[PDB]
RNA sequence: CAGUCGCGUAAGCGGGGCAUAGGAUCACAAGAUACAAAAAGGAAAGAUCUUGGAUUUUUGGAAAAGCUACGCUAGGGAUAA
RNA sequence: UAGAUGUGCAUAGUUAAACCGAUCAUUAAAAUAAUGAAUAGUGUCUAAAGUUAGACCCGAAGCCUGGUGA
RNA sequence: AUGUAUUAAGGAGAGUAUAACUUAAUUUAUGUUUAUGAUAGAGGUUAUCAACAUAUGAACUCUUAGAGAAAUUACUUAAUAAACGAAGUGAAUUGAAAUAUCUUAUUAACUUCAGGAAAAGAAAUCAAACGAGAUUCUAUGAUUAGUGUGAACGAAAAUAGAGCAGCCUAUUAAAAUAAGUAAAAUGGCUUUAAAGCUGUUUGAAUAUUGUGGG
């Protein structure tokens, strides 16, 4: 069929409420390792600082003054102090600062970052949830901590403690993997629940979000709105000349 | 296991790297493919060194010039304008101008000097449009009108196609008047677009102005000449007779 | 201006360069029409043009 | 093949000599071509074709004399005693 | 909200060059008389390469400028 | 190594609680918060068991009055490195497979002057018959136009980005709008023959009511 359903759950009691539809060529895309591949190495040569440096016999201190005669001591016949025959002479070929940066056209890394979606919707590691994703911490510990009752000792170690409990309870945790949330904008809970309960997962913005960030963990927890506005942003294959990027099948039941 | 630890390109992809001075076995070690003991060995040799006998651009010499004030004309065939309509890619209904040539995409991407329409599928060519173009093969120009169409060919520079694409100036297929009788209507017109627009060029070099004042060319300028006259400003047309 | 006392002509107080600034600046406010006679206008550019042509 | 001349009744022959021994580019000079003409009209300086002047004789084409036993460096034993 | 904007390459060839153009050039007028030239590009990665930079590495005698020393 | 922020004179000698720094070489005070901090004791040499912020005493000699063999003399409330900037002067190695033009190269270096930056700067500028609108920095344009016998050298318009600011009543105190000037010949520089710089000898005009430069 040339649409697939995407199901949007609660993210607390994860209930099926509404219904969305997607495109086959956004969410059904066969698996291409070597486009996946290109899309991955091309993020981690922009990631790289490459400021790698080593002196050169030109930039090695010194005088450029002849050590020995040319001839007459019996000894190999020697220019510089800098050269790399030298104990402290310089590397001829060593790093210098350039960029390892590489191209990757706008279509291929489009074509990528569905074929990631995709690999995780036919594996069932897609879970796109209702808006307002953020971890359900009780109000009684959100009230002590507003109100500074809470040390910063026991105020960790609680949202340590709950984010546990609550992703081992979900089968989310270390031992399922990981899980990464990715939302549209920050949420205080949701970051600060895995900023310091980090082995049960993790928490990411729309803008963050890289094509290695959707293949690392067991599973990728997707806000309605993040998804929809992320495939509209990497879809510039598609609409040249619409397809379904959104199509609500089944409504929310008010 | 993880899809990180399974990604690969094609083996297709990857070629050997050949790594020289490192082991006879290699098939690159000791001399790295140059030989023994030879200027292409110890130093470089000049990329344009025949051993000392004179190139052949220097026993004959180079010929010719580059013409360097020869106008670039995009070039568009009647197959290809066929080709466009019939997708709905250009509105024959309407005036056919640089502008929507350009964002069609019948041309590409460039904007040069200027666009020619060529005869290029002239027999299968049968729909009537209004186009107006820099210059037009004679045999578009027929085909064209047989087909129940109008050309013009107007005067543009690099410079005007780009700010009417870019809309800071507004198509016409007239040139502008000279007269203290047209002075009011012309500035009226201009006060009522409320909006800053850049004039379209004129010709001012005696080629130009005699191109585009012929009517063979369908030139914008050819309703100055008179039935008789010809379209050079120093030529004229004999007479003939006896006397 | 030809200074009275000095048979010497004496710079305009803007330059052909920002006398069309102004005028640029003056025509994107609608104003062009409170500024004084110049060669910058874009109706007397025109109106040259017109009446007189190439 | 086209152009247009000669000789020959004609067929036909003629794009020098019975054959094998005369160097370019560049620059310069003389003719033609109507190509381009740095705002525009012209021009200058250029382009194309024809042609001319060379022990450019180290003749695929540098404007060019010696000493070193006060000698120096890189090499060769690829050439000596 | 909408509009515009940002190198380049290719898309038509031909000639010394323009006019011209699926035809163009030579034929001092032209003319199937003759001869030549026509149909997928573009971007990226991997690798091997040409060019310019020290340019695979080591090694002169010497030349110039500024200073030092009786 | 790059980026960001801040700042805009540097060193030496000798002495001293050997973490503590100037013959005072561990000065004297103020305010706030102090374990819910900041990021109900013991301890003045068995010391400095307190951090932040704001003040404060002291701070020698030479470079650096004169002189001299710097850290001395003799006097006295004597005092400013480098790098970077502008102009002036200006090579050679090197490449051309030699070599003079050329290239190396408006380079290195030297001298003078100047500031925290300096320089440049609001068109006698570019464009081309449409128009742009000071200077500076980066990229593209551009192994281009073009120059050169060659080897090689090499723009501008425009575009993009960084910044953006206009004025003479200049936010620091200046013009009665510029004559030995523009320009020419000649000798050079620069350079494409133009424009620009210049020694010598000469030497204009007065504004779009078309005067002057390009
Ligand atoms: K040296
Ligand atoms: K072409
Ligand atoms: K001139
Ligand atoms: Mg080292
Ligand atoms: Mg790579
Ligand atoms: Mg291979
Ligand atoms: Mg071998
Ligand atoms: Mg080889
Ligand atoms: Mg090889
Ligand atoms: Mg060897
Ligand atoms: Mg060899
Ligand atoms: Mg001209
Ligand atoms: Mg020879
Ligand atoms: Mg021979
Ligand atoms: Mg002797
Ligand atoms: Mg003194
Ligand atoms: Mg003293
Ligand atoms: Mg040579
Ligand atoms: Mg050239
Ligand atoms: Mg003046
Ligand atoms: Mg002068
Ligand atoms: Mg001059
Ligand atoms: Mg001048």
């Amino acid at each position: 069929i040339t649409n697939v359903p995407v199901t949007v759950y609660s993210f607390p009691e994860l209930e099926p409420r509404s219904l969305e539809s997607y495109s086959a060529r956004h969410l059904h895309l066969p698996l291409r390792r070597d486009i996946l591949h290109l899309a991955v190495i091309y993020e981690g040569d922009s990631t790289r600082r490459g400021m790698a440096s080593t002196k050169t016999r030109y930039e090695v201190h010194g005088s450029h003054k002849k050590m020995s005669p040319q001839k007459g001591t019996g000894n190999a016949r020697r220019g510089t102090r800098q050269s790399p025959l030298m104990k402290g002479g310089g590397k001829t070929f060593g790093p210098k600062p350039r960029d390892f940066s590489t191209k990757l056209n706008k279509k291929v890394y489009d074509l990528a970052w569905r074929t990631a979606l995709s690999y995780r919707y036919k594996r069932g590691e897609l879970i796109v949830t209702e808006d307002g994703l953020d971890l359900p911490l009780p109000n009684d510990f959100l009230w002590l901590a507003g109100g500074g009752k809470l040390s910063r000792e026991l105020e960790d170690g609680y949202v340590r403690k709950w984010v546990h409990e609550f992703m081992t309870s979900l089968n989310w945790g270390k031992e399922a993997g990981r899980t990464t949330f990715i939302t549209g904008d920050k949420r205080p809970n949701l970051f600060t629940g895995f900023e310091l309960a980090g082995a049960e997962g993790r928490a990411l913005e729309l803008w963050d979000v890289d094509v290695k960030d959707l293949l690392e963990t067991g599973r990728i927890v997707i806000e309605r709105s993040a998804l929809k506005e992320m495939i509209e942003d990497h879809q510039s294959d598609l609409v040249t000349r619409g397809p379904n990027l959104g199509e609500v099948l089944v409504r929310a039941p008010r | 296991a993880s899809i990180l630890a399974s990604l690969s390109d094609n083996r297709g992809a990857y070629h050997k790297r050949i790594r020289k001075g490192r082991g006879p076995s290699s098939g690159y070690g000791k001399t790295a493919g140059r030989g023994t003991k030879g200027q292409k060995a110890h130093g470089h040799v000049k990329p344009w060194f025949q051993g000392g006998q004179t190139p052949l651009i220097v026993s004959h010499g180079r010929k010719g010039f580059v013409n360097q004030f020869a106008a670039d004309m995009s070039e568009l065939n009647l197959e290809k304008l066929q080709e466009w309509i019939e997708a709905g890619r250009i509105d024959p209904t309407k005036p056919i101008t640089p502008k929507e040539i350009i964002k069609s995409g019948i041309i590409g991407s460039s904007i040069k000097d200027g666009i020619k329409l060529l005869g290029r599928g002239k027999e299968s060519f049968k729909i009537p449009v209004t186009i107006t173009v820099s210059r037009a093969s004679a045999s578009a120009i027929e085909a064209i009108e047989a087909a129940g169409g109008k050309i013009v060919t107007r005067f543009y520079t690099k410079e005007s196609l780009k700010r009417l694409v870019e809309g800071k100036s507004l198509h016409t297929d007239k040139p502008l008047p000279v007269g203290k009788e047209h002075v009011e209507e012309i500035l009226a017109q201009a006060r009522s677009l409320k909006k800053k627009y850049y004039r379209l060029p004129d010709p001012t070099s005696r080629w130009d102005i005699e191109y585009y004042r012929d009517p063979a060319h369908r030139g914008y300028l050819s309703h100055q000449l008179a039935p008789g006259e010809s379209p050079s400003l120093y030529f004229k047309v004999p007479t003939g007779g006896e006397k | 201006t030809k200074h009275p006392i000095t048979g010497k002509w004496h710079n305009p107080k803007y330059s052909l360069r920002r006398q069309a600034e102004l005028v640029k600046l003056a025509q994107e406010h609608g104003v062009e029409e409170l500024l004084p006679f110049t060669r910058k206008l874009n109706e007397e550019k025109l109106r040259k043009r017109v009446e007189l042509g190439l």
